[PDB]
């Protein structure tokens, strides 16, 4: 019931730089625990009741806070502070957690890569028809895909899949996948995926004529 | 004059007595010992509190952490002036090289028998202080 | 050393019931609080049970309440959790972690965790598609869709093609799972050069070998 609101969602830092996430509460707490998460294990204890590190927790963290308002603060980034941390109280039932801050590592902004793939033979067999868009490599993390069929868009029968943050490029990759009956992809002949980023104000547009 | 409490730490040439004491050293990494300590008088002019060789949880004596519920309830930190109910609290704290000393001073009778804890912690050990103090029979 | 290790999980179908286990080590088990957080696809970790130290007391959120059952056997050292009624939304990866009154109920050990699925959907084998073009570098695919249940290693010409290799997270598409895979290689060495998906599907004993040719 006590929602605890964390922002940013993703906090993006270059190693170095003196960084703080928020948890805001929708009602009184009298304290906040402090959780890290990596990618393949389990939330490890980071910051107890508020303000007391955790044992092995460097220095270089600190919380703080009070009432609806806590923070977590890194005075100077490292590579290996990138993970989720979550906050959590305990004030009343039922004990919650906020949805976790993401810190991401930047790295120089890139476009992505678009490449379009019509159904295969062996799809095209089965009654079906998914037409594939790959957005590879690109940072940073916000995207957007339209998909138009003939100049017109198409919302339904969309499926996106995103990858997490590279450990060794530090950038992002999404999948975009229109699925078709054989039927409905017969009636029209052009298939067009179209991508948004920040690094360009003309998106990306890959096509192919069946 | 004694203070009514734990002493944490492994010292013996400090300025301060305590009634009660648990060797934080000498707990086991990863655990959580009590050292409980009750004061039971019609009138009080006692000073209460503990001695920490590491990081004490919440701000103590300002504030403290509520008695453990015997219902699966949250134990909240609140404040010590409205825990025990008497407006005339006196705070006192000290240092020791690493030894930190908070302590209370608490001189009348209380409305209402109450209870609240202290932790101490130390590298990878812990330990918490339970204080119960009764009103007038 | 201090552990918790879950089990238990697995496949469950709509309506059905599951027992979660934890077994507890190297700390005296009987004078900690135990809880289930889970953790759902989303990342997001809520409570789902909670025990007192002798076994006396429990609490559950009203999202299981009724329908999940927390108990200890401090003879045992084990935790369990009984889950009656199990619903799509249950599907989460269980932790077995402690707290205690003295510590301000602080989780500071947790187990790896046991992974819930709760789907009447039947074990299918997948269709493996390939993601051809209709430049210096080229990108060629692999397309893994209608399998069931969880997961599929995506390899791509036995795992020598490692660089250029990106694999997307499955996605629900009509109760069964759908994903794709990506490979960059060269101009130059494709089609001279044989680039095959291998993917494989240990839930349906299944491994299937799509080389990629032009269209």
């Amino acid at each position: 019931q006590i929602v605890l609101s964390q922002s940013p969602a993703i906090l993006s830092a270059s190693p170095g730089e003196k960084v703080t996430m928020t948890c805001r509460a929708s009602s009184s707490v009298t304290y906040i625990h402090w959780y890290q998460q990596k990618p393949g294990s389990s939330p490890k204890p980071w910051i107890q009741a508020t303000s007391s590190l955790a044992s092995g927790v460097p220095a270089r963290f600190s919380g703080s806070g009070s009432g609806t308002s806590y923070s977590l603060s890194i005075s100077r980034v490292e590579a290996e502070d990138a993970a989720t941390y979550y906050c959590q109280q305990w004030s009343s039932n039922p004990l919650t957690f906020g949805a976790g801050t993401k810190l991401e590592l930047k790295r120089a902004d890139a476009a992505p890569t678009v490449s379009i793939f019509p159904p295969s033979s062996e799809q095209l067999t089965s009654g079906g028809a998914s037409v594939v868009c790959f957005l590879n490599n690109f940072y940073p993390k916000d995207i957007n895909v339209k998909w138009k069929i003939d100049g017109s868009e198409r919302q339904n029968g969309v499926l996106n899949s995103w990858t997490d943050q590279d450990s060794k490029d530090s950038t992002y990759s999404m999948s975009s996948t229109l699925t078709l009956t054989k039927d409905e992809y017969e009636r029209h002949n052009s298939y067009t995926c179209e991508a948004t980023h920040k690094t360009s104000t003309s998106p990306i547009v890959k096509s192919f004529n069946r | 004059k004694v203070i009514h409490g734990c002493n944490f730490s492994s010292n013996v040439s400090s300025k301060h007595t305590f009634t009660d004491s648990l060797d934080i050293s000498l707990v086991d990494d990863s655990a959580h010992i009590s050292c409980n300590v009750h004061l039971s008088e019609p009138k009080y002019n006692h000073l209460v509190g503990l001695n920490c060789p590491g990081d004490i949880i919440p701000d103590c004596f300002f504030q403290v952490y509520q008695p453990e519920s015997e219902e699966l309830e949250p134990s909240n930190i609140v404040y010590l002036d409205s825990q025990i109910n008497i407006g005339d609290i006196e705070y006192y704290e000290d240092a020791e090289g690493d030894d930190k000393i908070k302590l209370f001073g608490i001189v009348g009778s209380i409305p209402k028998t109450t209870s609240f804890t202290c932790i101490c912690k130390k590298d990878k050990k812990s330990a918490y202080m339970t204080v119960t103090i009764d009103s007038a029979p | 050393d201090v552990k918790l290790v879950e089990s238990g999980g697995g496949l469950v179908k709509l309506g059905g019931s599951l027992k979660l286990s934890c077994a507890a080590s190297g700390f005296t088990f009987s004078s900690y609080y135990m809880s289930w957080v889970r953790q759902t696809p989303e990342k997001r970790l809520e409570l789902v049970a909670a025990i007192n130290n002798n076994g006396g007391s429990t609490y559950y959120p009203d999202t299981v309440k009724g329908r999940f059952t927390i108990s200890r056997d401090n003879a045992k050292n084990t935790l369990n959790l009984q889950m009656n009624s199990l619903k799509s939304e249950d599907t989460a990866l269980y932790y077995c972690t402690r707290q205690h009154y003295g510590n301000l109920y602080f989780f500071d050990y947790w187990g790896q965790g046991t992974t819930l699925t709760v789907s009447s959907a039947k074990t299918t084998p997948p269709s493996v598609y390939p993601l051809a073009p209709g430049n210096s570098m080229v990108t060629l695919g692999c397309l893994v869709k209608g399998y069931f249940p969880e997961p599929v290693t995506v390899t791509w010409n036995s795992g020598s093609l490692s660089s250029g290799v990106h694999t997307f997270p499955a996605v629900l598409e009509s109760d069964l799972y759908t994903l794709s895979s990506s490979v960059t290689v060269p101009s130059s060495p494709w089609p001279s050069e044989t680039v095959t998906c291998n993917v494989a599907h240990p839930a349906s004993s299944t491994k299937v070998d799509k080389k990629i040719v032009p269209r």
